[PDB]
């Protein structure tokens, strides 16, 4: 959108206030901006400002989201946030809670890890019951199953996740995430390769499933980047 | 085309491009004494019958093939009327 | 995402291989996709249901019979899921597995041929064992409205097979974009489409159907191209029909019907319309969007040149011959017999026909040797043949309106069915067939029977006798070898006797009035045929001759037929063509067989015999067909087998086929001259 | 023209490795204790897994091209790891506080994880990391193969002492591996001179005497009758039937493909001899058939098609190929003509062994616990019948072959007899839920790829040797012996 | 001429094993320059056969691959013997391509019995070979060709004009395992042990061959 702010003695300058991603004819995702972008005389200036303000607004909304994920409960934040932020919140929730359960196991023999596992088991039902069968809109639709694929794989890992502590191989096997608060920043971790989130607005995209082969490839590319190379996959027709 | 000439002789719409009728009108005068319908009259389609009769009576075809190569045998197999109606007087294989 | 080695594929320099790291992606998945699709629908038993889906579809793929139109891929799966969405969306709260078994079974019932059904459901029972049976959701308005019009029409009989086929058709139309009606000829696909459109039109919501056949018009004309002379554009017929149909603010529901088997070259460019895109794209740069006002149906028989990309894109329904099959076809003919000639004829003919046909047909195939059936056939053609011969046997008494006894009919049955099953056999086979008839059949000629077979004699219409003779006739006084044209031989006389019977019958159902001899090269084919043709009356009966070579094409046959007819007899035309005309072919085997095994040549003749007419190729108009209201057909074969080619089995159903043996009497042919 | 191809020496590769990235990688340490052993571990891992391919299919299904790009890559990571770990370390308890479990996953499934196409190579390479890394830097232990000090020229003398020729037990592999290596290196060597050089006489007559020895065709009009006359899993449970039983439809499918091959061979033998003795314009394929008939290898017309139709590809013309084809038709005929179900099925003869097993699965669900058992609930297992001298659910399979141990009480194989018979492994299926076990594969051909993997067998027989000993040993239950 | 028509067919096994006759001519004319004339021309003629063979031999090996080393030496032996010894091409194919009687031996071995059974190969599979008296230890003993010589045809093995080729047909048919050390053996016999020995190209010495007008190709392998 372009809102004309009428400067004194100057023709009203059109400033950007929100961004939208449209799919189909009506279905779309709208994203507000607290930090605004104003047109100017130099095109690169307001293009760069659009970029930077988008990055910053995504950062701060994710910062508030990392808190609101655990306080409100699943359904509220899943329905309120966007698809990208909701997936991030689900992943960070699951990682933090499995960490807590593992450390309580490390203290003594405890049920806490199993109780957290059961909490995920419960989340599965309340997710799959309602928001999957009836819904309005294509982007709202695709977001839901985008979440459900990840959640089913989450549960499939959590059932057989027989690791004793965080140091274990079975736990430092997957793509974990940690939104550090002391230094406010997201960090996606692989076994020890870490990379900061890049904060590019994508909306709802149909990300695919996670087979052990896709695991293999995640591992491989993570280390290729750790070592500053380029992964050059090879194979026959149509294998992903 | 030459196989259909051997068999029927009527090329589809070659003598029938608005010319069969004039060509047959140029032959009814021989017809009136040839078939001798009491020198009274004739008909239309029978003129074409007599014309195909005449052309097949007086159109002889001599085909002369090589006995060697690759194509002769399969050509004879593709066209049955080629070897069939055509009599085979067989040129001697240059004997001694 | 470099790729290891094709045509036009090179190598990376050893300077470049150092930088890159390998990444191995070998096997894609099917189960995780199933479970995420059950999610997208909204189910709760996702993990167990995914295993159910996977194991069921894998087993149905591998251990079931191999049919070309079968498909169990991701597209079929996604269709099942997009159906199951609504099924759970209703107020239903029953167990998801009942609904799932119901959906899977009722979805996959349609395509399977008759034999795979018990295997299919016995496989279903092994995967859904706690569930025993569920009723199929029945649509009461449809099931009540069908018989009304079935009775409203005159020549319609209602059958439960018709009910089930038309309802499966209804459901597949409800679910998918377009569909095919796969099935053999004479099985009622067009009638099913017609009555379905009628039942849709009854409760409002009208429906219109358009017909087209792709391989009788050229594809460049079907879709339009750029002119090769004037550099301007020309419209394509399918695109014009599409633009005329897909307009909004209409009340129709258009069904564009392609009619004729699927060749990839023309159909594969409809991938965008038969996929989820629902968009037509042309080489002109024109795109046109599909609307719900339009459907695409293919009244194709079967898929023989189809890739999975098109097999799996659209729905399909398989109609089987058993709708009207063998004894059932006999019964339908008896129903026709009890329509007008209903004094006692149906009953009094059937009282022999039943046992004479059921308990006899299978004891002639391989019970006695019969190891030389030069034309390998299926039973139904011999049956339909004996029927069309029996109608012609009885036509005389039907004309004069006389009712005969049962013995005369027994002998007429014996005479008719001696031939049409004995016309594909040699002398030793005819004498073993003969002794079989002597052993367990109604009386054949027994007066002298002096080393003579039953085939020599015939039933006389005037009285119950078996006599045969050839009349005497010498020659005209002219001395040309052509003037000594042909002599009245016994083989010629019996050929005429067999031929005229079927050539008088006036276009009954299951009858196309078309004859076929089978003789060796130089076995009096053209002799007997021309002997018959000379007896024609050119005042009401003409004749046309044609021969076949290897490289004869649709342009050639289309051209010779168009030059023969010279008119479009469909639109009230052809005064000179108002007389009857016949087309004679010496050898339909010679035309080239394609490398696949499907000779393209006989397809034009097949369409001409089955429906009459064809689509024009005159650079002016494409979607339309010339029609032939009247034409007759006769042909000869050359002992097919080995080096000699064979005709497509699809066309065998029409021609009256029988043998033409050597005369064994060449001492008495050249005596008169 | 000069050729400078590499040798196959462990020291030679190890010494070369020690002359590629050296004297700045080895000297820039800031730690002599931990990461110095880490370098020594990875380079020893590097030189071992590369040299393992020397044996052949026993070591690697297909050849892989590991190079230093992965090695010097594996280093850049563990450096970045150790620098970031010790960046927060103000004091080292004993030279480090590392938790070396992530380095496993990386070295296992990344660097050498790119080349790996097979599934089995995944866990095989993970087992090598387990036995070599130990999951710890001991500081004081004997490599299974010595252990170093902390000096550069010491590494050179360390490499100097290494023997020239080693024994395969350094890889954990059996000593008999020397034979198969020479044989395959032998075979491929002759195969090349068999291409330096690439006739119309009595040999075509010998084939003329042959084509009247292969069995006749099975006309379907008879076979469709035969399978339909009789069929059933057990005579008491069901009457005769055709299409419904999974074993009769498998009978039909096998007779079709057998007939498809029998027709092609009889025709091409005829048209090969019907060109000289008979008359026909000579065909290039027929000429290739003549040359193949004279040599040992059968023509390509019976093995491959433009895409692929492998049927029974065996080495000799008639010694095993037509022998195997005959045996298949013989065992198929009495499996058909008499129609009874014999004991001691031959798995090799079947074209699609997997359908045989899944057919058995379906048979158990239908006949037994039917309903009680669903097809997705049945799981698979095997009990190997430990007996020589001798129905119930499952089947009796004949002709399997083991490699490298015994049936039960598996021990070290002697010098000869590398391929050993496999006793009767009766099958067993049960519904699900109603680490001492070792799992073995079953390959059809001895080529050992991802394909030809019919099923997997749990082989619990361990004693003192853990299954990883067998995993590194590369045991398997193959079917053919060639 | 027999030697040259050997190095021609090695171009057919693989591209880049291609060379002219002019290079062979320079190698041939040189070989006469190198060590041919000292005295006693007849013994120098036998110095041709000893030296000329080795010279062209080592020249082709410089461009040969590892899997092609024992190949080229095998055909050179055969092509030498296809003219003088008149070795039958049928027997050559018998050496390249190929049970009711014996019971102890394996089915894998019975294939080889029918392989060898189908001149005296079809004459001594009987009780002579089925004696099973001392040859059982022979089949068991590693290196079956050297120490425990088959006495099945002793005198035929002593003559050595063809007894080598006879023993090799026996070795390959019986034990394909040790075909290749045996391949080194008769190559060393018929052609000389100086062909079965290691070679390593001094790249300093290789530089001497390289004039300014000829380049140095390198057919390398991975690693
Ligand atoms: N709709 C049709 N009805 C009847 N016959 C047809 C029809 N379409 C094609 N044919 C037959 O196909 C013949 C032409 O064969 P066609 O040219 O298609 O062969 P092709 O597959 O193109 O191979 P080639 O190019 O080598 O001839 C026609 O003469 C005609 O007999
Ligand atoms: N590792 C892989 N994963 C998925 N697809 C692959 C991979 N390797 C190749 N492909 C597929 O192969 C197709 C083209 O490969 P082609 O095999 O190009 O190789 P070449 O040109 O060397 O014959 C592409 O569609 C690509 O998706």
């Amino acid at each position: 959108t372009f809102e004309s702010a009428k400067d004194k003695k100057n023709p009203a300058l059109k400033q950007i206030t929100q961004i939208q991603q449209v799919i189909g004819r009506n279905e779309e995702n709208i994203s507000l901006t607290g930090y605004y972008v104003k047109c100017e005389g130099n095109i690169e200036d307001w293009l760069k400002k659009l970029e930077q303000n988008m990055q910053q607004t995504l950062k701060d909304i994710a910062s508030a989201a990392a808190q609101q994920v655990f306080q409100v409960g699943l359904k509220e934040f899943v329905s309120s946030q966007a698809s990208q932020i909701a997936l991030l919140g689900l992943q960070i929730l699951w990682t933090s809670k499995v960490n807590e359960g593992l450390e309580r196991l490390s203290r003594n023999e405890r049920n806490a890890m199993d109780i957290k596992r059961n909490e995920i088991k419960e989340h599965m039902n309340i997710l799959s019951s309602m928001c999957l069968e009836d819904l309005n809109g294509a982007v709202e639709r695709t977001k839901v199953e985008t979440l459900v694929t990840i959640q089913v794989h989450q549960k499939d890992i959590s059932m057989d996740l027989k690791c004793k502590d965080v140091n274990d191989f079975e736990w430092q096997k997957q793509t974990r995430i940690a939104w550090k608060t002391d230094i406010d920043e997201c960090i996606i971790s692989i076994t020890d390769w870490d990379s900061p989130y890049s904060y590019e607005f994508l909306g709802a995209k149909e990300r695919l499933c996670i087979t052990p082969l896709t695991d293999r490839c995640y591992i491989t590319l993570a280390q290729a980047m750790s070592m500053y190379y380029g992964g050059a996959p090879a194979g026959p027709a149509g294998t992903g | 085309y030459i196989n259909m000439v051997l068999s029927t002789g009527e090329i589809p719409n070659l003598l029938a491009k608005d010319e069969r009728e004039v060509w047959l009108g140029d032959i009814s005068q021989a017809y009136c004494k040839e078939k001798n319908l009491g020198n009274i009259d004739p008909p239309q389609s029978e003129l074409w019958t007599y014309f195909v009769d005449r052309v097949r009576d007086n159109f002889h075809i001599m085909l002369c093939f090589s006995p060697v190569g690759q194509k002769f045998r399969e050509r004879a197999r593709k066209f049955p009327a080629l070897f069939n109606e055509c009599t085979i007087d067989w040129f001697l294989p240059w004997p001694e | 995402t470099m790729n290891p080695g094709y045509a036009g594929r090179q190598e990376l320099p050893e300077n470049l291989k150092v930088l890159f790291r390998g990444v191995s992606m070998m096997v894609p998945d099917r189960e995780i996709i199933i479970k995420v699709k059950l999610a997208s629908v909204g189910y709760l038993q996702i993990d167990l249901l995914a295993k159910k889906f996977n194991v069921l579809y894998r087993l149905c793929e591998e251990q079931l019979s191999k049919q070309r139109h079968y498909d169990f891929g991701l597209r079929n799966i996604l269709s099942v899921l997009r159906t199951a969405g609504n099924t759970k969306r209703q107020e239903i709260k029953s167990d998801e597995e009942m609904l799932l078994m119901r959906s899977l079974r009722d979805m996959n019932l349609s395509k399977l041929v008759a034999d795979d059904i018990p295997l299919f459901n016995g496989l279903l029972a092994d995967i859904f064992p706690k569930l025993k049976e569920v009723p199929k959701k029945l649509y009461p308005d449809v099931e009540k409205k069908i018989p009304e019009e079935i009775n409203a029409e005159s020549y319609l009989i209602n059958t439960p097979s018709f009910q089930l086929k038309i309802i499966q058709l209804y459901e597949t139309c409800l679910v998918r974009h377009g569909f095919m009606l796969v099935g053999p000829t004479g099985s009622g696909k067009s009638t099913i489409m017609k009555i379905l459109t009628e039942v849709l039109t009854k409760l409002g919501s009208p429906h219109k159907i358009v017909i087209m056949n792709p391989k009788a018009i050229t594809a460049e004309q079907m879709y339009g191209v750029k002119s090769e002379i004037s550099d301007d554009w020309i419209p394509g017929v399918f695109s014009t029909i599409w633009a005329k149909s897909n307009n909004r603010a209409l009340k129709h529901t258009t069904w564009i019907t392609c009619d004729g088997p699927v060749d990839a070259i023309w159909i594969e460019n409809l991938n965008t319309v038969l996929d989820d895109n629902k968009i037509l794209t042309l080489a002109n740069g024109e795109r046109i969007a599909m609307t719900e006002n339009c459907k695409v149906v293919f009244e194709v028989e079967n898929l023989n040149n189809a890739s999975p990309a098109t097999v799996s894109r659209c729905g399909q329904v398989y109609v089987s011959p058993t709708d009207l099959g063998y004894e059932a076809v006999i019964e339908g003919w008896i129903r026709n017999r009890k329509a007008s000639g209903r004094a006692e004829e149906s009953d009094k003919l059937g009282n022999i026909l039943r046992k004479y046909l059921i308990n006899m047909r299978f004891i002639e195939l391989q019970s006695k040797e019969c190891k030389e059936p030069m034309m390998d056939t299926s039973p139904v053609i011999s049956v339909i043949n004996i029927l069309n011969l029996l109608t012609g046997c009885l036509q005389y008494f039907v004309q004069t309106q006389r009712t005969l006894s049962e013995q005369e009919y027994e002998k007429f049955i014996v005479y008719s069915m001696a031939w049409a099953i004995g016309g594909i056999y040699e002398a030793q086979d005819r004498v073993r067939f003969h002794e079989l008839l002597l052993a367990k059949n109604a009386p054949i000629p027994q007066k002298g029977k002096e080393n003579e077979t039953v085939f020599d004699y015939y039933v006389s219409q005037d009285y119950l006798d078996w006599k045969i003779c050839s009349p005497e006739e010498w020659v005209p006084p002219q001395s040309l070898q052509f003037s000594q044209l042909l002599l009245p031989t016994l083989d010629s006389f019996r050929a005429e006797m067999l031929l005229n019977f079927i050539l008088t019958q006036p276009k009954s159902h299951t009858c196309s009035n078309s004859a076929l001899l089978i003789g060796g090269s130089g076995t009096a084919k053209t002799s007997s045929v021309l002997l018959y043709c000379n007896k024609f009356d050119p005042q009401k009966m003409l004749f046309k001759r044609t021969n076949f070579s290897s490289a004869t094409s649709p342009f050639m046959f289309q051209s010779t037929i168009e030059a023969e007819c010279d008119f479009k007899v469909g639109k009230e035309f052809a005064p000179p063509g108002n007389k009857m005309m016949t087309i004679f072919i010496d050898d339909m085997s010679m035309p080239f067989v394609n490398k696949w095994g499907d000779q393209i040549t006989l397809e034009l003749v097949r369409q001409l015999i089955e429906t009459g007419g064809f689509y024009m190729l005159d650079k002016t108009q494409r979607g339309n067909q010339r029609k032939m209201k009247n034409l007759q057909y006769i042909g000869a074969m050359n002992h097919p087998g080995g080096g000699r080619n064979d005709i497509p089995n699809r066309l065998k159903r029409q021609f009256f086929i029988f043998n033409m043996i050597l005369p064994l009497s060449i001492e008495g042919i050249y005596g008169p001259i | 023209k000069v050729t400078n191809e590499p040798p196959k020496g462990l020291k030679a590769g190890l010494y070369k490795t020690f002359t590629t990235i050296i004297t700045q990688e080895f000297i820039d340490k800031v730690d002599h204790s931990n990461w110095r052993s880490l370098i020594f571990t990875i380079c020893f891992l590097h030189s071992i897994v590369i040299e393992r391919k020397k044996f052949g299919p026993l070591g690697w299904c297909v050849p892989y091209e590991y190079n230093y790009s992965d090695l010097e890559a594996s280093l850049l990571y563990i450096e970045k790891y150790l620098t970031n770990l010790m960046s927060t370390p103000q004091p080292n308890s004993h030279n480090l506080p590392i938790s070396m479990n992530v380095v496993r996953y990386m070295i296992c499934e990344v660097q050498y994880g790119g080349r790996i196409t097979d599934d089995l190579d995944r866990e095989l390479f993970i087992t090598y990391g387990e036995t070599y890394l130990k999951d710890g830097i001991f500081g004081n232990d004997y490599f299974f193969p010595q252990n170093p000090s902390a000096e550069l020229i010491k590494y050179q003398e360390y490499i100097a002492k290494v023997p020239t020729v080693d024994n395969p037990e350094v890889f954990g592999l059996h000593s008999n591996a020397d034979l198969t290596f020479r044989l395959k290196e032998s075979k491929e060597m002759i195969n090349t001179v068999m291409e330096t050089r690439p006739r119309e006489e009595i040999v075509q007559d010998k084939a003329k005497d042959m084509l009247k020895n292969l069995p006749p065709d099975y006309n379907d009009v008879e076979v469709r009758e035969l399978v339909s006359k009789l069929g059933g899993p057990n005579p008491k449970t069901s009457t005769e039937r055709g299409m419904t039983v999974p074993l009769n439809i498998f009978l039909y499918q096998e007779v079709t493909r057998m007939q498809r091959v029998i027709g092609l061979v009889r025709k091409t033998l005829q048209d090969t001899i019907l060109a000289i003795d008979g008359q026909i314009i000579m065909t290039p394929e027929i000429l290739e058939a003549i040359n193949a008939i004279y040599d040992a290898k059968v023509p390509n017309s019976w093995l491959y098609d433009p895409s692929g139709a492998e049927i029974s590809w065996l080495l000799p013309n008639l010694g095993s190929w037509s022998t195997s084809l005959s045996d298949r038709n013989k065992q198929l005929n009495d499996w058909l003509r008499s129609g009874q179900r014999p004991i001691l099925f031959w798995l090799t003869g079947f074209f699609n062994p997997q359908g045989f097993l899944t057919g058995m699965k379906q048979e158990v669900t239908r006949n037994h616990k039917k309903e009680a058992w669903s097809l997705d609930d049945v799981v698979y297992s095997t009990t190997v019948k430990e007996r020589e001298k001798e129905p119930a659910e499952g089947v009796y399979i004949k002709g399997l072959y083991l490699e490298g141990c015994k049936w039960s009480k598996n021990g070290l194989d002697d010098s000869d007899p590398k391929k050993i018979f496999a006793d009767l492994p009766i099958l067993h299926v049960s519904a699900i839920n109603k680490s001492n076990t070792y799992l073995c594969p079953v390959y059809k051909y001895p080529k050992r790829t991802d394909k030809y993997l019919i099923f997997r067998v749990g082989l619990p027989c361990e004693g003192s040797n853990n299954p990883s000993h067998w995993k590194l040993r590369g045991v398997a239950l193959l079917c053919s012996t060639e | 001429s027999a030697i040259y028509f050997t190095m021609i067919e090695v171009s057919l096994v693989n591209w880049m094993y291609n060379s002219s006759l002019e290079q062979f001519l320079k190698l041939f004319i040189e070989s006469i320059d190198l060590s041919e004339k000292a005295q006693l021309p007849s013994n120098r003629v036998k110095n041709i056969i000893s030296f000329l063979t080795f010279h062209v031999y080592r020249y082709v090996n410089r461009g040969l691959f590892e899997k092609d080393k024992i190949t080229f030496i095998l055909m050179m032996a055969f092509k030498i013997l296809t003219t003088a010894g008149t070795i039958s091409s049928g027997d050559v194919s018998l050496f390249l391509k190929s049970q009711k009687q014996i019971s102890y031996l394996e089915d894998n071995q019975w294939l080889n019995i029918l392989a060898l059974s189908k001149p005296f190969f079809k004459e001594l599979p009987d009780l002579i070979s089925r004696s099973e008296n001392q040859w059982r230890n022979w089949i068991d003993k590693n290196d079956p060709e050297n120490f425990p010589i088959p006495d099945f045809a002793e005198s035929i093995n002593q003559e050595k004009e063809i007894g080598s080729f006879i023993s090799l047909c026996l070795v390959r048919s019986l034990r394909n395992d040790r075909t290749l050390i045996a391949t080194q053996n008769f190559i060393s016999n018929v052609l000389g042990k100086e062909f079965t020995d290691p070679i390593s190209y001094p790249i300093e010495g290789i530089w001497q061959e390289s004039s300014n007008m000829d380049p140095v190709l390198f057919l390398l392998s991975a690693g």
